[PDB]
């Protein structure tokens, strides 16, 4: 054949991304579909969420098409019969994969522009004419066409061109276009320095006398002459993305090829022996490659220019901030004034000889030449005010010699803490910064993969996903650190912002190397192979960032002291404002919620993050009673992010209800747990301050009880429980009134006693059996069920403690009572059960744990029954069987979760 | 609680019987704590 | 035993079910305040 197989299935590979190019910019044309957000400040705050989100969303994926890019043309750089075709199609598909997802990324962006100023439309036309670009580079992909490489070289120029122009329509073009367009001084430079080595190629061509040898000489000039230009093509590709990481190989390895190529024409240059052509061509390919080199140096640099490390010892800077009061506190005695210069001197250079010495021991030199810039202006800020201050004490009636004292001392503790802040932020700078964007990209390639994964077989019913059932888990924790990207760029100077994206960069740890030896399984098993070389690719990618994310995890973790627990407070205040800003805006009435928020799924995710927080509440208690604990501040920042999704997550049920009366009743419920947290902290910090007092450890305590009494406000709030704490009253107020002086006014007789209770305790188990059996119907037929069941449970409360004085011995009664406590506690449960089953019923787990309840409560009855009841006539016998038969029954009807733990074959014995 | 449940063993006491009694308060509180941070639900059940 | 075979199926996924068990929880804190009950009360044998 003309074309190999593999060329045959790039074939159909090409046919089918040509087809989803020009399907994306048909889909285009249904832009905005977009939900109204109101004038909501939360919905507000979600413009301002969807907005620096999405942003990175279109960033993240337009650095894989340029690699996409120009991998092809590096594999293409070869002679055919020697080029990996099937490599090849890997690189075209992630670029139609990102292809589909920047139509529906700008789509909402278009929604999003259109509300702020509605001049988004050159941002659509240039998205077009980008795919547009990628269409005519599809054309030139196919191998079976006559067509130069320098034709394929400049099509592709201008789709790498364009995508910083759509980056420009954007307006995240990050890096500066001085250095950007640098890059074309130097490879303009390369290919006229390659053409001046082909033209001595070419000279000593003429100087040979052999055959074969003047042949081998042009042949590795041209491929010289065209790897270079490769070079060209492929730098205009990459001149706005030289930041990322995942392009940066391709660029070494062309640099390889173009060292291969210098290596195989400067081995041809050496022929050319006797030659004074020979002397000035070794020196031309000795310059050929230090162009380069000198490029190389730079484009490390241009990694290095934005990731500065350095070290915040700060071992020197406490003392340089408490000895610059004793001057002004001083002020007016000679003697005081200028022994304090001496000491400070001491204490600022005591940080320039470790300040040198953090430089030695780091790997990258950005922030460390700034540590040379720092600790300048720590040296000169003293050098100048030694003077001051000795005009200022052997003539302290001067106007002069005092305003200069002011102004220097401003200059060195402000400078200082430009000295710190810079060296610990930028290095965060380069941790937290190429942490998350790195990751994102990686991230939703194996999302962009998985999805054309899973529509490569006809039926997508059952494909058994290990990444997708993942997948939907991750995408909800990516934006929670891009929002404290832009955070931490808006807020440098307080941690509080960097510490979340510590927390939130450990949260994404856990789901996120999961899915990565997930994603390695699912290498063998699509059928197509060039798909998997991405997903082989990606988790590379994913391998080289989780490396990196550990590094910047554990090492800022130290980077400061355990002070979390002051700043912890801060948290809720911010809560605290922006509700009562909702309890204007729940006055007002006009409020809408977020797409996403579902009433039946919130009020599970209020009830789940409700026992999150106290989950933490109690590991709040055993470090308190350790005291001076540095996870003082680690809870204490847990319990904050677990308040914040419960501020959503109840202002979300606000917006979605429509009562006026229960929406002031969350708020209300809501406000004052946050009012008990307010205490929570404050006496914890005066726990964490007094270690081993035992009279703090009762006080929150009582205060963790009165917590979880306002969570069960957030509990009894709900409207779509009706009644089951009344249920809970009901079956609690009794009991407890049985158990406290109840004695029955009339005996009567033991057999017309006996008959009333078998027949009220038959229907007592038949209410707590319809309970499993409204388990699959909606939760408010639980409700129904529980005003049933806790009325005629009060019934046969009654009918139970009327037989108690029956009995001639009261020790046999406290043993009926002490049963019938027994009865009235497992019923508790089982009520305590409900008010979680009617929460969450789609929960198996707890389907079983009622259901072991409900069989707890028809035991312990049946037991009493046997006590109570005579046995002479014996039908109670059966009796009791009856209702244990029932009971077992319905639990063979929802087989969702096991009941013990043994296996299979101890099931069989 | 073992400490007072042994010298409560034969007491038959009745102001001895409260030593015990009012010790289980924070043996009362302990295990809830480790219930209530039992009932975190990443920790209690993952669905299948 | 009818629980097992659903997850006998290849298409079907098995959880891990947290990492403890909390039905063991539940019976366990119940039947401490069960007892608790009993020992709050002030009259009461050794053999209770």
């Amino acid at each position: 054949p003309p074309l190999t197989s593999a060329q045959q299935a790039l074939t159909g590979t090409i046919n089918s991304s040509m087809q989803a190019v020009q399907a994306a910019q048909a889909t285009l044309d249904d832009f905005d579909t977009l939900p109204p957000l109101g004038q909501d400040a939360a919905s507000k705050a979600w413009r301002k969420n969807k907005m620096d989100e999405s942003k990175h969303e279109i960033h993240s994926q337009v650095d894989a098409i340029t690699a996409g890019t120009a991998s092809v043309v590096n594999l293409t750089a070869g002679d055919p019969a020697e080029t990996d075709y099937t490599a090849v199609g890997c690189a075209v598909t992630t670029i139609s994969s990102n292809l589909t997802e920047m139509s529906r990324g700008v789509k909402l962006l278009a929604a999003l522009l259109e509300d702020e100023g509605g001049s988004g439309r050159p941002l659509l036309q240039a998205a077009k004419g980008l795919a547009g670009a990628v269409s005519e580079l599809l054309r030139s992909a196919q191998p079976a066409s006559a067509e130069p490489r320098q034709n394929l070289l400049q099509a592709a120029g201008n789709v790498g061109q364009a995508s910083g122009e759509l980056l420009q329509q954007i307006g995240e073009s990050d890096t500066d276009p001085h250095f950007q367009d640098a890059l074309m001084q130097l490879a303009k430079a390369v290919a006229s320095a390659a053409a001046a080595l082909v033209l001595k190629a070419k000279s000593v061509a003429q100087r040979t006398e052999d055959s074969g040898l003047q042949t081998q000489v042009i042949a590795a000039a041209t491929q010289c002459a065209l790897s270079t230009s490769q070079l060209v093509a492929c730098t205009k590709v990459v001149a706005p993305t030289i930041s990322s990481p995942v392009c940066q190989e391709q660029l070494v390895e062309a640099g390889r090829l173009v060292a291969k190529a210098v290596e195989g024409c400067v081995s041809a240059s050496q022929a050319a022996t006797e030659d004074g052509q020979l002397l000035r061509g070794v020196g031309a390919a000795a310059t050929a490659v230090t162009q380069a080199l000198n490029e190389l140096l730079q484009h490390v640099k241009a990694h290095a220019t934005g990731a500065g490390p350095a070290g915040r010892y700060d071992q020197a800077t406490d003392t340089i901030l408490t000895v610059t009061e004793n001057i002004f506190s001083s002020m007016g005695d000679a003697g005081e004034m200028v022994r304090q210069a001496r000491i400070l001197a001491q204490a600022t250079s005591d940080l320039v000889n470790a300040i040198k010495a953090d430089a030695e021991g780091e790997s990258d030199l950005e922030n460390s030449r700034k540590l040379l810039s720092a600790a300048k202006i720590l040296a000169d800020a003293t050098a100048k005010m030694v003077e001051a201050a000795k005009g200022a004490a052997a003539h302290p009636d001067s106007e002069e010699q005092q305003q200069r004292l002011r102004e220097a001392a401003e200059g060195l503790r402000m400078a200082t803490n430009a000295a710190a802040q810079n060296a610990i932020k930028k290095k965060l700078v380069q941790r937290l910064e190429h942490a998350a964007k790195q990751a994102a990209a990686s991230a939703t390639q194996t999302i962009a993969a998985a999805q054309h994964a899973a529509s490569t077989p006809k039926a997508s019913a059952g494909p058994q996903p290990l990444l997708v059932q993942s997948c939907k888990a991750v995408a909800e924790q990516i934006p929670l650190l891009v929002q404290g990207v832009r955070g931490s760029q808006a807020q440098p100077d307080s941690p509080s912002a960097q510490l979340a994206l510590i927390a939130a960069s450990q949260s994404f740890l856990q789901p996120g190397g999961k899915m990565v030896a997930a994603a390695k399984a699912s290498v063998p098993t699509i059928q197509d192979q060039a798909s998997a070389m991405q997903l082989s690719q990606c988790a590379k990618n994913l391998g080289t960032a989780l490396a990196e994310l550990r590094t910047a995890a554990q090492k800022a973790q130290e980077a400061c002291g355990p002070l979390e627990m002051d700043s912890a407070l801060s948290v809720v205040q911010n809560l605290e404002k922006d509700l009562q800003e909702v309890k204007a805006a729940a006055r007002d009435g006009k409020l809408k919620p977020l797409p996403g928020e579902t009433m039946e799924k919130c009020t599970q995710d209020l009830g789940n993050s409700t026992k999150a927080v106290s989950s933490a509440i109690a590991q709040l208690l055993g470090e308190v009673a350790q005291g001076n604990e540095n996870y003082a501040g680690i809870a204490a920042r847990d319990v904050a992010g677990g308040l914040r999704s419960l501020a959503q997550a109840a202002r979300g049920v606000a917006a979605l209800t429509s009562d006026p009366a229960v929406q002031a009743i969350v708020l209300d419920t809501a406000s004052d747990v946050l009012d008990k947290a307010s205490s929570l902290i404050e006496e914890a910090k005066k726990a964490a301050g007094h270690p081993g007092d035992p009279e703090s450890q009762q006080r929150l305590a009582q205060v963790a009880k009165a917590v979880t009494q306002a969570l069960n406000r957030c509990v009894s709030c709900l409207p779509g429980q009706r009644d089951v704490d009344n249920a809970l009253r009901a079956v609690g107020d009794a009991s407890k009134r049985l158990l406290s002086d109840s004695l029955p006014p009339s005996t009567g007789t033991f057999q017309e006693a006996q008959s009333r209770l078998n027949e009220a305790a038959a229907g007592l188990n038949q209410a707590a059996t319809e309970l499993v059996q409204a388990s699959r119907g909606t939760p408010q037929d639980l409700a129904r069920a529980s005003g049933r069941f806790g009325q005629d449970f009060s019934t046969f409360l009654e009918a139970g403690v009327e037989m108690a004085g029956q009995a001639p011995s009261q020790e046999d009664r406290a043993q009926v009572v002490s049963n019938l406590k027994g009865i009235s506690m497992s019923s508790s449960k089982l009520l305590l059960a409900a008010k979680a089953l009617s929460t969450d019923p789609a929960a198996p787990n707890l389907k079983s744990q009622l259901a072991a309840a409900a069989r707890a409560v028809t035991d312990s009855i049946n037991q009493l029954i046997t006590m109570c009841t005579q046995q002479a006539p014996g039908q109670k016998e059966c009796d009791n069987a009856l209702r244990e038969l029932e009971t077992v029954r319905e639990l063979l009807e929802n087989p969702v979760q096991p009941i013990n733990d043994m296996s299979y074959f101890g099931c069989l014995d | 609680l073992v400490k007072t449940i042994k010298a409560l063993d034969g007491a038959f006491t009745e102001e001895n019987r409260a030593q015990c009694r009012a010790a289980t308060a924070p043996l009362l509180e302990a295990v809830d704590n480790l219930s209530a941070f039992a009932s975190n639900p990443e920790f209690s059940s993952i669905p299948a | 035993a009818a629980y097992l075979v659903g997850v006998s199926d290849p298409n079907s996924q098995a959880g891990q079910q947290g990492l403890v068990e909390p039905t063991q929880f539940a019976r366990a804190n119940q039947a401490i305040q069960m007892a608790c009950q009993s020992l709050g009360e002030p009259g009461c044998t050794q053999a209770q």
